């Protein structure tokens, strides 16, 4: 078997993990720029020219401070919660439709469901090693919505599936060389980005991860160091729930700059909706993911069987 | 136009008096509006609009906001223009400063005077209210113009006559200024 | 009525439920469809797939042009 | 729009699929040859190793035949491993872990 | 796959390595009896609950749902029209009665 | 004044589009063919087997050159 | 080669599994157990479906149950010993080099990958996971995958009785 397969795999794997990193410095950046721009007040300046090296500035602080913990004796399981959490943000990237091969993902949306299935289990380890009430508090809702809407989001991108006929990504891009599925899927556009916006904590369900109801949920004992993976990983997270709504709606267009153009767009209206939403409650949230998501998940899923059952016969 | 729940009175204003809408029109508007995200659209382009306003940032230090010349600010001792101090040691700012941060000593001077052996305010007790500009009578304590005097260290905030002396050495200009602006109102 | 009430309270599952069944209808439309004609022998074979003469499925064989 | 595109998609994967069984026959005649040969140098090499071991001949479990109720000349495809048998690790895994890598 | 468990244990190892590298970089103080207390506001310091378990067990049969609504994208064009249809919509609608029961009750 | 939004996000378009177009760069520069074989169906699976038992290179083309005059 | 070291991980974690006693660490074992138990599973199929089947359900799915109620079960900490973490690296690094010093010929495993079949199998060439999971959709055994999500819909019946909510 061809050893260079392997090799340029390896290559294009670590340049991808490399570029998408230096990408959630630079969207800490965009973030923090524009998100005062929601406001009155400016982004980050006077840091270097222009505030550009301010994430530099953070990871200089952040793995400088004293690493601590939230008890003295045994604090080994404090520690795999980042590691885990890092590893899965730069994991679930090797499902990304590449064109020239990297991987062949034939199954990818089982991939990102495994992944998005971790994401508990990283939140879980979270809440329960960092020995408080609060980090319990926060670990346990953040477990709670993210399952919450894993089912959703299952069925979601299982509807989604039934137009390409298959689990193969790169499927979406034959299907979306006369139009993109933003014209078809609006409803499906705006019920996407409630999905992705919880299972990254973001604003608009921040019951989780808020610095309101609890000071943080699970990063409350998390710093110098621990807490900038973590905040890696979510950016990251962050990253790919921007891909992952530009190559299911707007066309994969992989190659085209103007993909990561559409991408770095879709990022910003994560940061839009960051700065304008209200916080759900648990009640309510339990009332969208279970009845409102559920129920048109069901029944525009029976659309999409009515729809790929007469497009047979006509075909 | 929907129905009162409560009168409205003359004098007062109802919020959330309005019945619910049951014709259906409304109940479709509403329904698109929920559905839809209309309002939320509504709002998110109300967020986007505030992307190219001016921003408000004032750029310090190279850029100072504004102040008045009534502003309350680092005590200081004023002198004559003669150069004669002007703090007679009449003690009525220490009897009016409210946190009584001022400690006055005084003694008989060699040509007769009665200007003051110690003149200490304790900025750290000091609540910058102006009362003693007001009580006193000649016009030597003084709130300057100057508030970027942030100190390292503790003491460094015990204000001693020499300190409040160097004070109003250096900042007579504005502090004269303010004065001259300021004397008809008070 | 109770049309209206679930219209007020809950309208994107009356429009799921209306959206269900529309794609309920054209499921039993697609189905009848399918089996209105020969669906139960497609035009493209996968594999490589060959009938002797004498074989009774080389006589249902379709002869349509390429759409 | 989605149905012309999927009209499109499938006459695209048609034209795919008549290639393959155009491409298909060849290629099954050159893995017939192939296989009729590599079967006779397996049995050469079996005969040839098994010539110490006492009660073994060729194709038979020590004297009893591995198949019955079968044509005497029939034949019937030996097993993966047993094909690639005589061989090293490196030919197995030459073939085997295909999609397994890739 | 291969080259997955490749790639996955090199992300792990290179995280690992960067921890290791941050705990090296991390400023070591001396350790204090008071900082390594976990932290409730500012004065120093749960029992299982039902509701959310029940959650866990909604999210858990209907995952095992889900993984049989998964496969029957492929099937569609290798099977029985008529029993394929029967049995999606059977499967939908029975669980779209059954949540709209639960709601009910 | 608002254009300061674009210094944060540009290079954010710049990163993401270098994982493809550098290995649209090194795959013509190693193996000499851009695109790197589809191992999906079975099929091609199969023919990439072919082409590497004719040549070392699965990638090296077996033009119409091989064939013998006859 | 991998299979073997599959074999060794998961020899390693079901002793040290033994070993354990607080509960969320045998509930760490067991989520990383699933891991190679799935890949190992995936070295014997035609693809890799069952394996993703496995993981959503079992490690994704349930197992997060397990590890809510172990974590609420035990306010402690772990005990991290350093001599078994040293023993499992020895006789990780045993087995290891005890799978390279054995022919892994005779110790794959009988059973047939997608591309361990012959090449003139009609059957293998037409869709990756569409033969298997066929009989799940076709008469006559749509009646237990029927029953299947019946049996979990009356599962959660039984749940909330059985809890007393
Ligand atoms: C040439 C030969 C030279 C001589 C070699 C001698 C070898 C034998 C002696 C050393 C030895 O094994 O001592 C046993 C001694 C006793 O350990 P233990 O009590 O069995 O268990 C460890 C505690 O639970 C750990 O309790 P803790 O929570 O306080 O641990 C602090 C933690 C702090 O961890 C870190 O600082 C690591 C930072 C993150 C790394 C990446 C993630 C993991 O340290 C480690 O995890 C050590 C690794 O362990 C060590 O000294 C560990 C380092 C070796
Ligand atoms: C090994 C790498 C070592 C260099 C790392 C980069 C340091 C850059 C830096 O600190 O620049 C900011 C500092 C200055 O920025 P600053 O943040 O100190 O101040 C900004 C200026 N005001 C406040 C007026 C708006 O640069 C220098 O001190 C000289 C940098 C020389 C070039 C270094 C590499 C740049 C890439
Ligand atoms: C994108 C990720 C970037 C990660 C790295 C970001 C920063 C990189 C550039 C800065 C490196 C700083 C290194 C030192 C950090 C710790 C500082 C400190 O307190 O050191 C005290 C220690 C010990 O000094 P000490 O004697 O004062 O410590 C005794 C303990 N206390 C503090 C309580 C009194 O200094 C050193 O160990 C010296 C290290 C020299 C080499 C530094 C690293 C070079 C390679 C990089
Ligand atoms: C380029 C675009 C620029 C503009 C957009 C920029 C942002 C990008 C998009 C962001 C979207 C918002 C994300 C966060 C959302 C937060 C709010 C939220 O979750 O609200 C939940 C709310 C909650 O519902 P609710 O409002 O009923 O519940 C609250 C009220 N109580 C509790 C009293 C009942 O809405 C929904 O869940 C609506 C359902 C999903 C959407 C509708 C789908 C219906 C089916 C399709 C149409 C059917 C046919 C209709 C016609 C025929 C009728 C017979
Ligand atoms: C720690 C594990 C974190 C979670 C990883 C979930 C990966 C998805 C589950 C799975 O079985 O994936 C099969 C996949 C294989 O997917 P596949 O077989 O569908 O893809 C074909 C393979 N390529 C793309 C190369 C053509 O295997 C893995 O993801 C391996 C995971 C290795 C984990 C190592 C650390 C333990
Ligand atoms: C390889 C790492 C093995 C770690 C391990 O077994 O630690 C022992 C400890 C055992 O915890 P324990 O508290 O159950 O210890 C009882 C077992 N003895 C006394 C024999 C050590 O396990 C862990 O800390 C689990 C960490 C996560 C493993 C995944
Ligand atoms: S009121 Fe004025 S003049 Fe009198 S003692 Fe105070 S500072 Fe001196
Ligand atoms: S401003 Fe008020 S607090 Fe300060 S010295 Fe004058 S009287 Fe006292």
């Amino acid at each position: 078997m061809f050893y260079m397969e392997f090799i340029l795999s390896l290559i294009g794997s670590l340049l991808l993990i490399i570029c998408v990193l230096v990408s959630v410095a630079f969207l800490t950046l965009l973030e923090r720029k524009v998100l005062g721009y929601i406001q009155i007040r400016k982004g980050p300046n006077k840091v270097g020219l222009m505030g550009i090296p301010q994430p530099f500035c953070d990871a200089i602080k952040l793995f400088t401070k004293e690493q601590t913990y939230p008890l003295l004796s045994n604090y080994l399981s404090y520690y795999i919660s980042p590691i885990f959490s890092l590893f899965l943000s730069l994991f679930v990237w090797m499902c990304m439709p590449f064109f020239v091969k990297l991987y062949s993902f034939n199954l990818g949306g089982l991939f990102f469901l495994c992944c998005t299935s971790l994401g508990v289990y990283t939140v879980m380890v979270a809440g329960w090693s960092s020995n408080s009430n609060y980090a319990l508090l926060g670990g346990l809702r953040a477990v709670a919505q993210t399952i919450s809407y894993e089912v959703s989001l299952a069925l979601i991108l299982l509807s989604f599936i039934f137009l390409i006929g298959s689990y193969n990504m790169i499927y979406f891009f034959f299907y979306q060389v006369y139009m993109w599925f933003l014209i078809i899927l609006f409803p499906m556009a705006l019920v996407w980005v409630s999905i992705s916006l919880a299972e990254t904590n973001r604003t608009p369900f921040d019951f989780a991860e808020g610095e309101s109801e609890l000071v943080s949920g699970f990063n409350v004992e998390y710093s110098s160091g621990g807490f900038a993976l973590i905040f890696m990983a979510e950016y990251a997270s962050i990253l790919f729930m921007s891909m992952l709504f530009c190559v299911i709606f707007l066309g994969c267009d992989v190659f085209n700059l103007l993909f990561y153009m559409k991408l770095t767009f879709i990022s910003f209206v994560f940061i839009w909706v960051r700065g304008t939403l209200p916080r759900f409650r648990y009640d309510k949230l339990m009332y969208l993911a279970w009845k409102c998501f559920l129920s048109f998940s069901l029944n525009y899923l029976l659309f999409f069987i009515g729809f790929k059952i007469l497009l047979f016969s006509l075909l | 136009e929907p129905k009162d729940i409560v009168e409205v009175p003359k004098g007062y204003v109802y919020v959330n008096n309005k019945e619910l809408s049951m014709e259906f029109a409304d109940i479709t508007d509403r329904a698109a509006s929920t559905m839809f995200f209309g309002e939320l659209l509504r709002g998110f382009a109300v967020t986007l609009a505030h992307i190219f306003k001016e921003p408000a940032t004032i750029n310090y230090p190279f850029e100072k906001g504004p102040l008045s010349p009534r502003f309350r600010g680092e005590h200081a001792l004023r002198r004559y223009p003669s150069g004669e101090e002007r703090c007679i040691a009449c003690k009525l700012c220490e009897a009016i400063c409210p946190a009584q941060a001022i400690t006055i000593e005084a003694e008989e001077r060699a040509d007769g005077s009665r200007r003051t052996t110690r003149y200490d305010i304790d900025m750290t007790k000091c609540i910058y209210c102006g009362f003693c500009q007001e009580a006193c009578p000649v016009d030597a304590i003084v709130e300057g113009p100057n508030f970027e005097f942030s100190t390292e260290t503790h003491e460094e905030l015990l204000y001693n006559k020499e300190k409040l002396l160097c004070n109003g050495d250096k900042w007579e200009s504005e502090i004269a200024s303010n004065l001259q602006a300021d004397h008809l109102y008070r | 009525s109770l049309l209206k009430r679930a219209w007020n309270e809950i309208p994107d599952i009356v429009g799921g439920s209306a959206l269900a069944l529309a794609g309920i209808v054209m499921a039993t439309i697609g189905v009848a469809n399918y089996y209105a004609k020969d669906g139960d022998n497609r035009r493209y074979k996968l594999g490589y797939v060959v009938y002797r003469h004498d074989d009774p499925r080389a006589l249902k064989v379709r002869n349509d042009e390429d759409d | 729009i989605y149905y012309l595109t999927a009209k499109k998609v499938k006459r695209d994967e048609i034209e795919m699929r008549s290639a393959q069984n155009v491409i298909f026959p060849i290629l099954v005649a050159e893995r017939d040859r192939e296989f009729l040969r590599q079967l006779r140098r397996n049995r050469d090499e079996e005969a040839e190793l098994m010539k110490n071991v006492p009660g073994w001949e060729v194709g038979t479990w020590y004297g009893e035949p591995v198949f019955k109720t079968l044509p005497e000349d029939t034949l019937v495809t030996p097993i993966f491993k047993e094909f690639y048998a005589h061989s090293d690790w490196k030919s197995y895994a030459k073939r085997a872990h295909l999609k397994l890598w890739s | 796959m291969f080259s997955i468990i490749f790639i996955a244990l090199l992300i792990l190892l290179i995280t690992t390595i960067v921890m290791f590298l941050a705990s090296i970089l991390s400023k070591k103080a001396l350790i204090d009896r008071e900082k390594s207390s976990p932290f409730e506001c500012g004065f120093d310091p749960l029992p299982f609950s039902l509701r959310f378990f029940l959650i866990t067990i909604i999210f858990l049969i209907f995952d095992v749902e889900i993984a049989l609504i998964l496969p029957m994208i492929i099937i569609m064009k290798y099977s029985n029209i008529m029993i394929w249809t029967i049995t999606s919509i059977i499967f939908i609608l029975i669980l779209l009665i059954g949540l709209y029961h639960e709601w009910n009750q | 004044m608002w254009f300061e939004i674009l210094p944060g996000a540009v290079i954010i378009t710049t990163l993401l589009s270098v994982p493809i177009y550098a290995m649209y760069g090194l795959d013509k520069l190693m193996i000499g063919n851009a695109f790197r074989r589809n191992m999906d169906e079975r099929f091609s699976r199969v023919m990439y087997q072919r082409d590497f038992r004719l040549t070392d290179n699965p990638y090296k083309m077996n033009g119409l050159e091989q064939i013998p005059d006859e | 080669m991998i299979q073997l070291m599959l074999y060794s991980l998961i020899i390693t974690t079901s002793i040290i599994f033994l070993n354990m006693i607080h509960p969320l660490a045998l509930g760490l074992t067991l989520l990383i157990q699933t891991i190679f138990v799935c890949l190992l599973t995936g070295l014997m199929t035609k693809s890799f479906w069952y394996s993703y089947i496995l993981f959503l359900i079992f490690l994704g799915g349930m197992l997060v149950l397990f590890i809510y109620v172990t974590s609420l079960a035990s306010n402690e900490m772990f005990n991290l010993s350093m001599k078994l973490t040293l023993f499992s690296s020895l006789i990780l690094i045993f087995m290891l080099i005890l799978s390279f010093i054995m022919d892994k010929t005779s110790s794959s495993l009988f059973l047939m990958n997608n591309d361990m079949q012959s090449i003139i199998n009609m059957n293998s060439y037409f869709m990756e996971n569409s033969l298997s999971l066929n009989k799940l959709y076709n008469f006559p055994t749509n009646f237990i995958t029927i029953l299947l999500m019946n049996y979990l819909l009356i599962t959660l019946i039984v749940i909330v009785k059985i809890t007393k909510l």
